[PDB]
């Protein structure tokens, strides 16, 4: 049997979400971020974002909305989770205490009903007659915000529009009124309903259905006195309402696709704009006063600010300052002014906010390859001390050559076709700014950069051919011969086909500040992981696992095959045992039998499992993380052949986080690092049969006494959770609420260890925290 | 002895529904709806064969140009 | 071009330049209000509606 | 308690007749004795809804042109909907009839539609739908029940909510034809 | 068309993983029948019916000869592997078919523990061939165990009760022949709704 503990090294860093309001006081101006299960609480103050509390959800953030419904004294927030966990929170302070009250909670899953390609969308009606939310296809689930009630009876109404691609709630309706821009063979288009509570229904919405831009992705609700609606495409801006239209295609977005956009003054007469690129634009609403009183749209007209980091958010605060939350490179403060620097730019950074994620690949102090696009870095942890390495360019994967004191790294930049010749870069990069540089004998080109282990200055930059992606990299010294190499498997991606069906693995040496190319051996598809396997070189390729030995002619020579895979993308080795991480066909377990000269399929997990990583824990023990966001440990069956050749889950705990990496690196044994995409570093770690027992105990415990906001059960959040089943926790312990037991008071600590006393515990977990 | 050439049919239609429709006109020996390999979906056309050339003749009367689902069928003779 | 004159919530928010807590809900559960899903299924829902407003049209004649 | 409804339930050990086996060949032990503690048991269970009944209910109380039905000759079952977490089973109800017109005699046969919605918990039927009297003129019994299973076809159609992947009822069937058989999941395909 | 390359590296830094986005690309495995068929069955004439929920295993059955027998089977499917036969069951047991069934094998929203066998032939008799009426052949059968199990091990291909049993029943029904409706009759889990023309049967099976 296997008992793992699971604890936070790094909370997640990635920004998914900001929302501004007024939640701890009717006088503050909050801002509230969402980082994954983090919610940060800060005040707007005359010296620039007050930290008041942060407050971890036993789930992951889905909707962050604050709503004032008529006879609150301040905002409410509306909260949804991944697990679909609902929630109204009230900030309630007295004098020096601060408590989180959950004003209505329930779960709002539905058994039937598929999740949506654009994902959860949660939006409130501007006065407050409801909260809509589209969670599946087909269906609109609609929570009446009704105060004079015991329960809020949520139902779902149908949508004939199955592919809805953005929906939100109207200004000035008299009846609530839903927008939205959806998707069918006929292209994309613009509606509105009317939600009716009494009927529980759609009624025909205010103006007319109108086609739309192939590529329109997002719906700004527009407030009055203007009203109507926005539509954000890739070529173009529209307005819409009732018998009003208003079209502008300008030039300056078609190169990349707006993503999030922010109301920067109340009437909706300004807007920010974030692209892909990092751009930012304002979009300026011209009003037009009529004699009748009323205001309308005269024009739309889009400037380009400057640019910020790749935007997932962007949130004006207050005097010309701006949030830029970020996914894939660090948040920043943004002060915008009327008058343009040297480069022509009204955006100058104010501040940076560390993100590692997402985390790609990483070495063990920690080393990453982090980020992606212009956002690319390096960073390198330590007991935390972080020391970012800007690459402007999307690092890939990363080794560490001792005998050569560097780093080799896989990286891609954009190149785009121009009119003579071939691709130009838009943007210097690492790849393109190195002291020395070899090639091999909009577009991604590949490069092997070599990087200084002391100063991480660009040593070297080989260029991969024409397109030719890098996929896997090892350093490593191979049969009898003394020398240490990089390795890279490749494939050739071009502009015709789906599938890679030609690739190389190459042989590298670096000396004297220069890559010299040792051998070269073609494949018939893609090279997606390669391990150094007791002095031969094991490759995945496509569907088939590989092993090579390397002549004493330097050439590699295939040994032997196993072919029984679907998608062989992560590979993983102890002894003479190998585990096999498919794409969509869960782990498996080989060996390579040193007197047969081939491999033996040992045992796979049947359970249908599409894998991000894998790990050997130990001799019996795997460990698995999947697309559904959890971990799971598999275990060899301890009479028949086919008893043996199954693999047992014996652990299952739901993570929260998506692990692309996983790396090895008296109360636990074993030390696993993890990376994530939202930059969030974890640690797991093995416990024998009384720790497990005593820590299982202390769990259930602790959450008798440590409340939840929102009302969340831990072991709800904690349970195995995918499309196809759900299952209590199992063999895992969460570090995490463990250590939360050295931060309750001392007479809470003496209930939580009622019928051991507190200073037992206190000395156990103590030691247990110094395991990160 | 009589097959029919079914068409024009909405891409969710199953044999089951087609085999319901088509059943109460007479006996059905075989009934092959043309699926895709590749994106496994219906095709929108098949073949259904009566056991009777004049319950067969009904089934045509009675259906062809009659929408199922939107979409009018198109029901037809072969060879 | 146009940028100038944006929001001013209070003058002092940026003026005085720069460069959280962990919250541990404490045994406290004051809550009185929950969220809950339509039972019925939504074909159902809307026959019923159908037939108990027809239902109603029948009552008033009668 | 109610006529419409008949419950049977058997117990087994190593109306429809039933030939429960093992894999090889042997009825097992038809029974409803003692067995105590959970010790690897089989359960089957049989609740009928006689579709004679409640179309006779419906008429009798719930249509408005009750007064007008003489007798129903053949009757056409399909169900429209199946809700698992309320245990509710809608059934829609296509009717050959026998009846008088309005009072503008002579009987005339006609066709109509029945909705009820039957729930398993309780084995108690509720009507939902009646439908109006539509004459039969120079139309088949093939014609009209050609025309009832298309309304039923395109209702479904109408309301068709896309399920999760894993909630799906696996149908295989192979006539002698398929060309390849998938794993829609995994991207497998094997060509026959 | 993206190239899933390109579709993979969205992923690591997207943290979205799932088959509704490779829902455009071609199969990443193509194997062809006759070389992961055993040579042993060729002289059997089997038909393939498909994949099993879970690509574990491969159905097949086979339609025997003056009475027809039907055969289910369960084949453990490896990639390019050969199939290796788990279980072969006797379909519609001491039930004698004078025609050839047009049958069905369908699998419950969350039970993988049975499988249903909806046979129908295009018309009854009573030798000579009888309009106005049809056979429909139903049988439940118990697929084969997960993993180890500890009351299978007990054995004197001995199996027990959970993981080894099966039901059979027919019905005659009349015109207008009733519609099969398989994912209706097998939305509610554990039940089948059978159409019997004169009434609606709900048919639960379960092993306590
Ligand atoms: O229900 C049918 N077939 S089914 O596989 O149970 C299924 C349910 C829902 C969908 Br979508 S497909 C079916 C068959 C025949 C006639 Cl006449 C009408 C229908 Cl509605
Ligand atoms: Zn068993």
């Amino acid at each position: 049997m296997s008992y793992n503990y699971v604890v936070t090294a790094q909370k997640p860093t990635a920004v998914n979400g900001c929302v501004t309001g007024h939640f701890t006081s009717a006088e503050d101006l909050n801002l509230l971020i969402a980082k994954n299960t983090r919610l940060e609480i800060y005040v707007v103050t005359a010296e620039g974002l007050r930290p008041v509390k942060e407050v971890g959800m036993y789930g992951k953030i889905a909707v962050m909305e604050l709503f004032r419904p008529k006879g609150e004294s301040k905002d409410l927030l509306f909260i949804l989770t991944a697990k679909y966990n609902a929630c109204i929170l009230e900030y309630k302070q007295s004098g020096e205490s601060i408590d989180i009250i959950t004003r209505a909670h329930g779960n709002v899953q539905d058994r039937i009903g598929r999740p949506s390609e654009t994902g959860i969308i949660g939006i409130i009606d501007p006065e407050c007659r409801m909260i809509g939310l589209r969670l599946y296809d087909g269906l609109f689930k609609v929570i009446p915000l009704d105060r004079d009630n015991k329960e809020l009876k949520a139902f779902n109404i149908r949508l004939e529009e199955l592919h809805v691609i953005d929906v939100k709630f109207l200004y000035g309706c008299q009846a609530p009124t839903i927008c939205f821009v959806y998707q069918d063979p006929q292209g994309r288009h613009v509606k509105t309903y009317e939600v009716s509570l009494r009927e529980k229904e759609f009624n025909k919405g205010p103006w007319k259905q109108e086609n739309v831009e192939a590529e329109a992705s997002m719906v700004i609700a527009v407030p009055e006195p203007f009203g109507g609606a926005i539509i954000i495409g890739q070529e173009s801006i529209t307005y819409h309402n009732g018998d009003k239209y208003l079209a502008i295609a300008p030039p300056i977005i078609k190169q990349s696709t707006i993503v999030c956009h922010n109301r920067v003054d109340p009437n909706g007469s300004r807007y920010l704009l974030g692209d892909m690129e990092g751009r930012l634009f304002m979009l300026l609403l011209e009003k037009e006063e009529q004699m009748d009183g009323t205001v309308t749209l005269k024009d739309l007209r889009v400037e380009l600010l400057g640019e910020t980091s790749i935007a997932e958010c962007l949130t004006y605060l207050d005097n010309g300052v701006v949030f830029v939350g970020s996914r894939l490179g660090d948040s920043q403060l943004v002060k915008l002014n009327v008058d343009s620097n040297e480069q022509g730019s009204y955006v100058v950074a104010m501040e940076t906010f560390t993100n590692l994620g997402p985390i790609v690949d990483m070495c063990v102090q920690l080393v990453t390859c982090s980020g992606a696009f212009k956002e690319g870095s390096l960073r390198i942890i330590r007991n935390l001390h972080i020391r970012t390495v800007p690459l402007y360019e999307s690092p890939r994967k990363i080794c560490y050559q001792e005998v050569s004191q560097c780093f080799g790294v896989l990286s891609s930049r954009i190149e785009v076709q121009d009119t003579s010749g071939g691709t130009t870069a838009l943007r210097p990069s690492a790849s393109t700014q190195a002291l020395s540089s070899s090639v091999s004998s909009e577009v991604e080109v590949h490069n092997l950069l070599i990087i200084d282990q002391h100063t991480f200055e660009v040593l070297h930059a080989h260029q991969f051919l024409q397109n030719e992606y890098a996929l896997s990299l090892v350093s490593c010294k191979l049969g009898k011969d003394p020398n240490t190499y990089f390795i890279v498997g490749t494939a050739m991606v071009y502009p015709e086909e789906a599938e890679p069906k030609q690739g190389r693995i190459v042989v590298f040496q670096y000396s004297d500040g220069k890559l010299q190319t040792v051998a070269e051996k073609e494949v018939k598809g893609a090279v997606y992981s390669m391990v150094e396997f007791n002095g031969k070189l094991l490759a995945s390729i496509n569907s088939t696992v590989r092993l090579y030995e390397w002549t004493t002619e330097k050439e590699l020579r295939t040994e032997c095959n196993h072919y029984n895979n679907i998608m062989a993308l992560y590979l993983k080795t102890k002894g003479d045992f190998i585990l096999v991480g498919d794409l969509m066909r869960s782990v498996l377990l080989l060996a390579y039998k040193p007197m047969e000269g081939n491999f033996e399929e040992i045992a796979r997990d049947f359970n249908p499992n599409w894998m991000s990583a894998v790990e050997i824990l130990d001799d019996d023990n795997f460990l698995g993380a999947e697309n559904a966001f959890n971990l799971f440990v598999c275990q060899k069956d301890s009479t028949t052949d086919e008893e043996r050749q199954h693999l047992q889950e014996v652990g299952l705990f739901h993570l929260g986080e998506f692990v692309n990496v996983f790396c090895h690196g008296t109360p636990t044994q074993g030390s696993v690092l993890f990376g994530t995409v939202n930059g969030m570093i974890g640690l797991v770690t093995s416990l024998s049969e009384s720790w497990y027992n005593l820590l299982l105990d202390m769990q259930n415990r602790l959450n008798k006494v440590i409340k939840s906001v929102g009302k969340i059960e831990h072991s709800f959040w904690r349970s195995f959770h995918t499309e196809r089943k759900t299952e209590p926790a199992t063999g895992f312990i969460d570090g995490d609420l463990i250590e939360s037991f050295l931060d309750i008071s001392r007479p809470k600590m003496q209930e939580v260890v009622a019928n051991a006393t507190a200073d037992d515990l206190i000395k156990v977990v103590e030691e247990l925290t110094r395991i990160h | 002895r009589m097959r029919l050439y079914v068409g024009s049919l909405h891409f969710n239609i199953t044999e089951d529904m087609l085999r319901g429709i088509f059943e109460p006109f007479g006996r059905i020996e075989s009934i092959q709806l043309m699926m895709d390999s590749e994106t496994g979906r219906s095709k929108g056309y098949g073949f259904i064969t009566f056991s009777d050339s004049e319950c067969a003749k009904k089934a045509l009367e009675q259906l062809n140009g009659f929408e199922l689902a939107g979409r009018p069928m198109k029901v037809g003779h072969v060879t | 071009d146009f940028l100038k004159g944006l929001p001013v919530y209070n003058k002092s928010n940026f003026s005085r330049f720069h460069a959280p807590s962990v919250y541990l809900p404490t045994r406290e559960y004051p809550s009185e209000q929950i969220i809950v899903t339509e039972k019925t299924n939504i074909l159902l829902r809307y026959l019923h509606q159908q037939w108990d407003k027809k239902n109603a049209a029948k009552k008033r004649d009668q | 308690e109610p006529g419409y409804v008949n419950y049977t339930k058997l117990y087994y050990v190593l109306s429809l007749p039933f030939v429960v086996t093992d894999l090889r060949g042997r009825n097992l032990r038809p029974m409803r004795e003692r067995t105590a503690v959970q010790g690897q048991y089989l359960t089957v269970e049989q609740l009928t809804l006689d579709f004679e009944y409640v179309i006779n209910e419906v008429i009798r109380h719930d249509a408005t042109w009750g007064h007008q039905f003489c007798s129903f000759s053949d009757y056409d079952i399909v169900i429209l909907e199946v809700c698992p977490e309320t245990n509710q089973v809608l059934i829609n109800i296509g009717l050959l009839l026998l009846a008088f017109p309005s009072p503008t005699l002579r009987p005339k046969t006609y066709h109509t539609s029945l909705k009820v919605a039957w729930d398993l918990n309780t084995g108690i039927f509720e009507t939902v739908s009646v439908g109006d009297l539509t004459e039969v003129k120079g139309q088949t019994s093939g014609s009209v029940w050609s025309s009832y299973r298309k309304s039923c076809v395109d209702m479904v159609m109408k309301w068709l909510v896309p399920e999760s992947s894993g909630r799906y009822v696996n149908r295989m069937t192979n006539e002698a034809s398929l060309k390849v058989l998938a794993d829609s999941e995994r991207y497998t395909w094997i060509v026959l | 068309r993206e190239h899933v390359l390109k579709q993979l590296e969205r992923v690591k830094i997207s943290g979205q993983l799932s088959p509704r986005l490779f829902r455009k690309l071609p199969p990443r495995v193509c194997v062809s029948l006759k070389n992961i068929v055993d040579e042993d069955f060729l002289y059997a004439g089997h038909i393939f019916l498909g994949f099993s929920k879970c690509g574990r295993y491969v159905l097949s059955y086979t339609s025997s000869s003056s009475f027809y027998i039907y055969h289910l089977y369960w084949w453990e499917f490896n990639v390019h592997s050969k199939l290796k036969l788990v279980r072969q069951v006797r379909l519609f047991q001491d039930e004698e078919i004078y025609s050839d069934l047009y049958l069905t094998v369908c699998e419950w929203p969350s039970d993988a523990s049975k499988v249903i066998v909806f046979g129908f032939n295009t018309r009854s008799a009573n030798m000579m061939s009888d309009e106005n009426h049809r056979d429909i052949y139903v049988s439940t059968v118990a697929v084969p165990p997960p993993g180890r199990c500890a009351a299978c091990q007990d054995a004197s291909n001995a199996q027990c009760l959970r993981h080894g049993f099966m039901l059979h029943t027919k019905y005659q029904v009349v015109y207008p022949f009733p519609t099969f409706q398989p994912a209706f009759q097998l939305k509610k889990d554990q039940v089948v709704l059978l159409n019997t023309s004169y009434s609606l049967v709900a048919c639960a099976v379960s092993v306590h």
